[PDB]
DNA sequence: AATGTTGTGTTTTTAACAGACTACATT
DNA sequence: AATGTAGTCTGTTAAAAACACAACATT
């Protein structure tokens, strides 16, 4: 049920650039916040972008 | 049925053009010893593919790496190899 | 002057160039995401086919011919189903 | 009989990978 | 304002390498 940043971005309504979505993670704009196992982030299926 | 083909006029798969280019390369082999035939075939094929994708994205590296399914860094490192920046 | 050529003698890089120009045209709006492995597989399968006929099934000779590890050769052969 | 090759493990090394982040451009 | 890109960096890790060797093969 955990996807990579690459996969989760594609599943979204409007997929953005990888560098932007990584900034979203850096700026905590995605809940639930994804853990970082090793070199990559693991998103949850349900995760969305909360508008601060 | 094959996705990558050339025009010869019949549509021959690219695997044929490689098979024929090695049969010709093996015939030219006047007893010489081949020690890095992989790097030689790869360099002859990476350089054209890099040129064509980069042309298609109009020089957008990110769109080009995303196209080939490779890291943007290894795209940049392979462009530096074949001297394309 | 080019080591790898196909029959006038045109280099192999030209045959690749024409194949992609043909590929890009056929793409009716489809999105590409794996073009490298698609091309590499179309080139690794014949080159393995050729040095295996050249060394007559001698894996050790074929691997040294290409400049790759013998296991790497074995691994790529298992990939394209050349057991 | 001697010598090379396969099959298949180890262990080390190289190369790809995802990401961070800034200056600048595009939307 | 938010997003996209190039360029330059970090880490993590998977591919590739080097090597070892009893088995079977070739000469």
């Amino acid at each position: 049920m955990y996807l990579t940043l690459q996969e989760w971005n594609a599943r979204q309504r409007r997929p953005r650039s990888l560098e932007t979505v990584r900034r979203w993670v850096r700026e905590s704009r995605i809940f639930p916040p994804p853990v970082k196992d090793g070199r990559e982030y693991l998103f949850h299926e349900s995760a969305v972008k909360v508008d601060l | 049925s094959d996705v990558l083909t050339v025009s010869t006029v019949t549509q021959k798969p690219l695997r044929d053009s490689v098979k024929q280019a090695l049969k010709n390369y093996f015939a030219q082999l006047n007893g010489q010893d081949v020690n890095d035939l992989y790097e030689l075939v790869l360099a002859e094929v990476e350089q054209p593919l890099l040129d064509m994708v980069m042309q298609y994205t109009r020089g957008n590296q990110t769109r080009a790496a995303l196209m080939m399914g490779i890291n943007r860094g290894t795209l940049r490192k392979k462009l530096k190899k074949y001297g394309m920046n």
